[PDB]
Parts: C-alpha cells; structure tokens; sequence
C-alpha cells in the first residue's frame, strides 16, 4: 500500500495526464465511473498505487489537475474518463500565463500554489505510506514549466524525505507554440535538476519524428503525440503498478538508475511503435522488441544513444513469452554492443517482465535509459537559448514580472554545466 | 528560494507602481506647463490690444489740443 500522488499542471501536462489515466485504467479494469470490472486479480493487487478506494468499491484516482486557466481541464470533465478524477481536485485560475515562466512560477502561479499544496496535503494525509510524486508538464509553456516546477520546490520542502518524479515534454521548433520556449524550457531544467530525483525527458522533436517516419503520419497532432507519450508513460509505470521484483517502488527505481543526483534525466523508449487504430495483428517476437527497445529511432528523446555511453537501464516486457528467451537477448544486446555500457558500472540493465499486456499488443517493450548521450537533448535548448539570449531578445515579458537577466544567466550556466557533467562520464574510464 | 520569490514579484509591483506614478506626474506637468503657456500668449495679445487703445486716447486727446489753437 504505498501510495503515489500523481499531479498534471497546464494544458500539455493535464492533456497527456487524462490520456495516462485512461489507459492504466482500462488495464486495471476501471471503467470511467470508477467501477471495477476485470477478470484477473493481478490487476487489483497494487491498484492502491494510483487509485484510492471509496464506499461501493469505487476507485477513484490520486490525481491534483493544474491549470493557470480553465480550458484544458473542462475538456477533460467533459472527456471520457471525466468523472472518475475527485471533484475538489480540479485547481484552476482564470488569468492564465501566456506561456511566460515567470507568470507561473513569481506571479500568478504564486496566487494559486497554496490552493494545490492543500489538495496535495488532503491527499497525502489519506497515504498509508506515500512514496512521493509524479508530474506531468511541458517545459515550453509558463504553467506547467514555470508553476509547476513553484510546485515542485514547495512540496519538496513539505515533503523532503519522499521521491520527486515528473514526466517532462521538451519543447521543438517542428511543434513549437511560441519563441520563448527556450527560455522557459532552460528555466525549468534548472529547477528539475535541483528538485527531482526521476525526470523522464519527452523530447516533442522526437515524438514529430517518430510520428512523420515510422508511423507514416503526414501531418501529426498532439493526440497523435499523446499516443505515444501514453505508451510510454504505461510502460515506465508497470514495475509500479504491477506486482514485480524490480523497480517496484520509486526510490528503489532511483537507487538503480541514478549513479549521481544531478544526472537523473531518462531516455524512455517503446516497442512495437503504433499509431491510433493500426490494430496491427503480427505480434513481435522477443528479438524484435530487444532490437527495437534499443533503437535510435525507438527512442522519445531525440538523442542518439551511440554518441554516449549507458550509465544505466531499465527493460520491461510485457505480455506472455519465454522469460529464457527475453534474458538471452538483453545478454545478447549488451555482449553484442558492450562499448556503449559503461564499465565501471557492472551490470547496469535491469530487466522485468510483466505478464499483462497493454491493450492493443500481445507484446511490447519499454525502455528506460540514463545515457550521458542526453546531453545532446541539452546542448539543443542551450543553442536556442543563447541564440535570443545574447541580444536579450524577448526578455521584457520576464523583466515584466519582477525578474532579473542575472536569474537568466544562472539558468544557462547551470544547464551547461549539466551538459559538461554527462560529457565527464561519457570519456570515463575504469 | 521562498525570499527570493517574495522579492520578485514586489520587484514587479514596485516597477508597475513606479510607471503608473512617473506617468501620473509628467503628465500632471505637461497640462500646468500647456495652461501657463497659453495663458501667456493670450494675455501678451491683449496687452498689445490695450495699448491700441490707450494709443486711440492719445490721438484723441492731441486733436482736442490742436483744435482751439
Ligand atoms: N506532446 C504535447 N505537447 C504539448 C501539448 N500542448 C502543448 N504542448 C507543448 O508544450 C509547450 C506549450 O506549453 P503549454 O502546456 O501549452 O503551456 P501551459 O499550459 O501554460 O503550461 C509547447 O512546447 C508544446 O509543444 C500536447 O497536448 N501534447
Ligand atoms: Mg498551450
């Protein structure tokens, strides 16, 4: 029964959150009103995780939706999965923060942070052992990058002993909203680099891509993004949600794959690569999954893992198959490429197998990944930031809400320094 | 953290203050500036309109002189 507060901030974040609970909740058999109608008793067995139970055995998700302005979170009451989310959990301004960091994090999210930090207590009060919190946001936006990084800071202050967690969408010019998301995305990694232990990097470069040269979508939306992101956050999440030897627990998850606190920010990958509706019908065999798991173009941040090393992984396969066959080829691709695993680290990968599927596959694979090759995702936003930043182009609509261009320069300074620190290890040897 | 996010958004309400205020007093001293000047070129109008007239009694004045002599 240790339980995990989940909270999603602003439009990206509470988009790809309702998608993340309808799909757990129809692998563990919860239908939109919160009534359990599942055949198998793996399913229930950690549904505490994620789900508190109510009178008429009704389950009802740990979840706090975020939100400077309405929008977003009336399309998701009026969503599918609109009911199940607790009423009082539904936090919102009216102002908005016209994608502006400082908006979120010094001025209006600053109004409405305390209104959340009290559905969180209310929350963690119900726990019978809380492990600590995930968060869904974008990087790129001023809510849930710039709100949701204030909440981070405040709940780790009430909560310093738990694990920090966020699944964080990175920002890309081939799906970009607005010109200051650099700015807004460099901001933030400073905060998750202090405040979190766990940061998956969804990279919206790679999830375009993904979407344009596999999955042949000429023109991709954000539902055809989500799908992917759903995907993953499913698989990144089964070792939790499921009964399982490894990474059964967040801290114990961190305990394996953060050799150094600062370096926590992961490479998720999937396997088979779908679009919404293919229904394929050919199910992978187990050396398919292995080799596409591992692929570059497999990946959700647009990294290439052969210009870097391996500092640690996390295999999960789900559905039926032969568990010798899954270990022979996870020996088989780190005997194969053993340059790209660090040394120093001994057995480094890490493999689970989960014997429910997702819906849609008999099989699938997720990959979890701590490559110093991320740096790649860092020097990217560096650029662009620099880019503005050397002729302080657009930094009125941060001086505007109190800020000053030296908070600007510690940002950068921090993120390069981050990127100098995976490039350390990256040329380490034993 | 919590100091440094208390003094940023006073930061902002100092800066929106002061513009409000700075605004508020250049104005307030352009109309007084506008009321002084126009006052001024209207009085220097009928200064020069008085003297017309107190030239017109001179003339008057040195008609009357001339006439009995
Ligand atoms: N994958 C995905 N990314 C999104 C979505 N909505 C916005 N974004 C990304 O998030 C950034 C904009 O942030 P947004 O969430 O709209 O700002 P906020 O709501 O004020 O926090 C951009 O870089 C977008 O690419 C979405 O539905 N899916
Ligand atoms: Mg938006």
């Amino acid at each position: 029964m240790r339980e995990i507060v989940h909270i999603q901030a602003g439009q990206c974040g509470n988009q790809i959150g309702a998608k993340f609970w309808e799909v757990i909740s129809d692998e563990h058999g919860i239908d939109p009103t919160g009534s359990y109608h599942g055949d198998s008793d793996l399913q229930l067995e950690r549904i505490n995780v994620y789900y508190n139970e109510a009178t008429g055995n009704k389950y009802v998700p740990r979840a706090i939706l975020v939100d400077l302005e309405p929008g977003t979170m009336d399309s998701v009451r009026s969503g599918p999965f609109g009911q199940i989310f607790r009423p009082d959990n539904f936090v919102f301004g009216q102002s908005g923060a016209g994608n502006n960091w400082a908006k979120g994090h010094y001025t209006e999210g600053a109004e409405l942070v305390d209104s959340v930090l009290d559905v969180v207590r209310k929350e963690s009060e119900s726990c019978d052992c809380l492990q600590g919190f995930q968060l869904t946001h974008s990087l790129g936006g001023g809510t849930g990058s710039g709100m949701g990084t204030l909440l981070i800071s405040k709940i780790r202050e009430e909560y310093p002993d738990r694990i920090m967690n966020t699944f964080s969408v990175m920002p890309s010019p081939k799906v970009s909203d607005t010109v200051v998301e650099p700015y807004n995305a460099t901001l933030s990694v400073h905060q998750l680099v202090e405040n979190t232990d766990e940061t998956y990097c969804i990279d919206n470069e790679a999830l375009y891509d993904i979407c344009f040269r596999t999955l042949k979508l000429t023109t991709p939306t954000y539902g055809d993004l989500n799908h992917l992101v759903s995907a993953t956050m499913s698989g990144v999440t089964t070792c939790l949600r499921f009964p399982g030897q490894l990474n059964a627990d967040l801290r114990k998850l961190a305990v394996n794959m953060v050799p150094f606190p600062r370096l926590h920010f992961f490479m998720p990958g999937f396997a088979p690569l779908t679009s919404r509706g293919s229904q394929q019908y050919r199910a992978l065999t187990v050396p398919e999954l292995t080799q596409q798991m591992f692929d570059s173009k497999n990946m959700m941040a647009a990294c290439d893992p052969r210009h870097g090393r391996y500092l640690t992984v996390a295999a999960i396969f789900r559905g039926r198959m032969s568990m010798k066959e899954v270990d022979e080829q996870m020996l088989n691709v780190q005997n194969k490429n053993s340059s790209y695993f660090v040394e120093w680290i001994p057995n480094n990968v890490k493999t689970a197998v989960c014997d429910i599927p997702p819906r849609g596959l008999k099989m699938s694979a997720t990959f979890i990944g701590n490559s110093t090759a991320i740096q790649e995702l860092f020097k990217r936003i560096s650029e662009q930031f620099t880019a503005m930043f050397r002729r302080k182009a657009f930094l009125h609509w941060y001086t505007g809400e109190g800020m000053d261009e030296m908070e600007f320069t510690e940002a950068e300074s921090n993120m390069n320094d981050l990127v100098s620190e995976y490039q350390q290890y990256q040329d380490a040897t034993a | 953290k919590r100091e440094h996010e208390r003094e940023v958004i006073q930061k902002a309400i100092e800066e929106n203050n002061n513009f409000i205020k700075m605004a508020k007093e250049k104005l307030a001293q352009k109309m007084e500036s506008n009321k002084e000047n126009r006052e001024a070129h209207l009085a220097a109008m009928l200064e020069r309109l008085q003297e017309k007239d107190k030239h017109a009694e001179e003339v008057r004045k040195n008609k009357e002189l001339k006439e009995e002599a």
